């Protein structure tokens, strides 16, 4: 596997019930956000780990025709069909950086 | 897709 991009971000996940985002994994904070690539399947994922205790909280899939939605410049979200993602981006650069590979991803599927 | 300080 091979990282396409790296950005920082804080990871959100969407409680439905309570209609309210909450921290992936529970832990506040700002995450290293990557997208890897898996050359042999030509398959991509988000992988993201908490800067301070590096814990992974979140390790999901991309699908072929995913609606990456960009709420803000800042603010980007994408669902499936257990979850809703979100992710609050430390600047617009960390943004622009994520949501290119992200595009990429999506065309080359 | 949902649309704050106190979640965050």
């Amino acid at each position: 596997e091979q990282s396409i991009c790296q950005a920082r971000a804080a990871v959100m996940v969407y409680d439905d019930a309570n209609k309210k985002w909450v921290p992936a994994g529970g832990s506040t904070g700002f995450s290293r956000v990557h997208i890897y690539h898996h050359t042999g399947n030509n398959t991509f994922r988000v992988v993201g780990r908490k800067i301070q205790d590096h814990q992974v909280v979140i390790n999901c899939a991309i699908p072929k025709g995913l609606k990456y939605n960009q709420a803000t410049q800042t603010f980007h979200q994408w669902r499936d069909a257990r979850q809703v993602y979100g992710l609050n981006f430390g600047s617009k650069e960390d943004a622009n950086v994520f949501a290119s590979a992200m595009m990429h991803a999506l065309e080359v599927l | 897709x949902p649309p704050t300080e106190d979640e965050l």
